[PDB]
This record gives C-alpha cells, structure tokens and sequence, in this order.
C-alpha cells in the first residue's frame, strides 16, 4: 500500500482511538482534497468516526463516494457503512446495505441500532 | 463542518436498482434515469438539462443538479435505492466522474 496512504490511515486510526473524532475527519477531508486515494481501511476508520460522532451527512457523502469508486463489493467498507447508518439511527438504510452484500447477522445490525437509541 | 470536495447539496447521486428478468440494456437504463428525473422535475427537457453524469457499469445511477428538497422526492420512487449528495472523484479537475451527459450528448468516461 502507498506509504502516504499508510501514514494517513495510521494517523486517522490513532486520532479515532484517542477519541479525537473531529480531527480524524479533518485529516480524511485533506486526504481527499490532496488527491490521496482512500482504501477500504481508510473508509472503515472514517465511517467509524462518523458513526461515533453521529456525522450522518458526511457518512452519506462517503457512501456515494464508495459507490462510485467501485468499493461497492468490499466487506470491510460495507460493514462500516452498516455500522454508521445503524448508529446514526437509520435502521432501514443499514438494512439496505446489508441486503446488498453477498458472518454479520441482522441481529447484530439491529442490536447496534437499538443500543445507540 | 467537514464535507467532501464537490459536495454542495446541489449535486445528487441517484442510485437505482433494475430487474434481472431480464436485465435492461444500457440504453434502457439511461432512459430510466431520464424518465425518473423527468417525473420529479416535470419535463424531459429539464431532465436532460440537469443530468450531468451517469454510469451503467461501475454503478447504475445518475447524477444531477437539483436542490436538496427536490432530491427528497426521489425516495420511494420505483427503483430508487439511494439518494446521496454527489462528490468529486477527481478533485483537481472538479470532476464528479461517470460517463458525461451534456443535454443529450453522451461522452463515455
């Protein structure tokens, strides 16, 4: 993997682990602005930050970005999308992502939704 | 405060799902994008003017210049799966990606 993607992923992950979720999202924005290509680990970490912040709008923007980037089939990314929608209070959207995928149980999706409510 | 480059909530990705018995042709999918957009905007002329990009391969959806209130009208329409704010795929070129649509002219990506 490209060293700059490694570096951004590690900083984003470290900021997430430190509970500095807004700072992780700021780094991700810069990554995209500078033309540095996120990978499935980038998307997973930043969608987790969105889920923990309730940043549904950025989560939906990332969803569109993932769809267009061919990450449509990626298990790591779709798990993170499901987690983001369920923790942002949109079980029906999490269900639609779940139904797109080819493990994860719907019980766990519902549990995540209920525990965030 | 944080938004993806190009996401201004006046550009929207509308992802559709199509049948498989049979799967529609590429042209049928494009006609479906325009028909769906025309249903919401009120005319095919306005649909053709405001659809700026689409895909029938990587994704099966279209991208259009509409406001956020208008994007809400797509939810629940037949075949509409996702209604999402669009974003650049090529930030330097301010390019939203997809095959391009210029008021009736298709330019493959």
């Amino acid at each position: 993997v490209a060293p700059t993607v490694v570096t951004y992923n590690a900083l984003i992950d470290g900021l997430c682990k430190a509970g500095k979720l807004d700072e992780a999202l700021k780094l991700f924005e810069e990554m995209v602005e500078k033309g540095i290509k996120p990978d499935e680990f980038t998307f997973s970490s930043v969608l987790k930050a969105c889920a923990r912040l309730g940043a549904l709008e950025l989560g939906k923007q990332i969803h569109g970005y993932v769809i267009k980037s061919g990450f449509e089939s990626n298990v790591v990314v779709y798990n993170a999308l499901i987690d983001m929608y369920s923790k942002c209070g949109l079980l029906e959207e999490a269900r639609k992502v779940f139904d797109e995928m080819p493990e994860l149980t719907y019980r766990r999706v519902v549990e995540s939704y209920c525990r965030a409510k | 405060t944080i938004m993806l480059p190009g996401s201004d909530y006046n550009h929207w990705l509308i992802v559709m799902e199509f049948p498989k018995d049979p799967a529609p042709s590429r042209d049928q999918m494009i006609d479906t994008y325009l028909n769906t957009l025309a249903t919401v905007l009120g005319s095919m002329e306005e649909a053709k003017k405001n659809m700026y990009a689409f895909s029938t391969t990587t994704y099966t959806g279209f991208q259009c210049t509409i406001d956020e209130e208008t994007s809400e009208k797509f939810k629940g329409l037949p075949g509409v799966l996702w209604v999402l704010p669009d974003s650049y795929i090529d930030v330097k070129n301010k390019d939203y990606g997809g095959d391009k649509y210029i008021n009736g002219e298709i330019i493959p990506s």
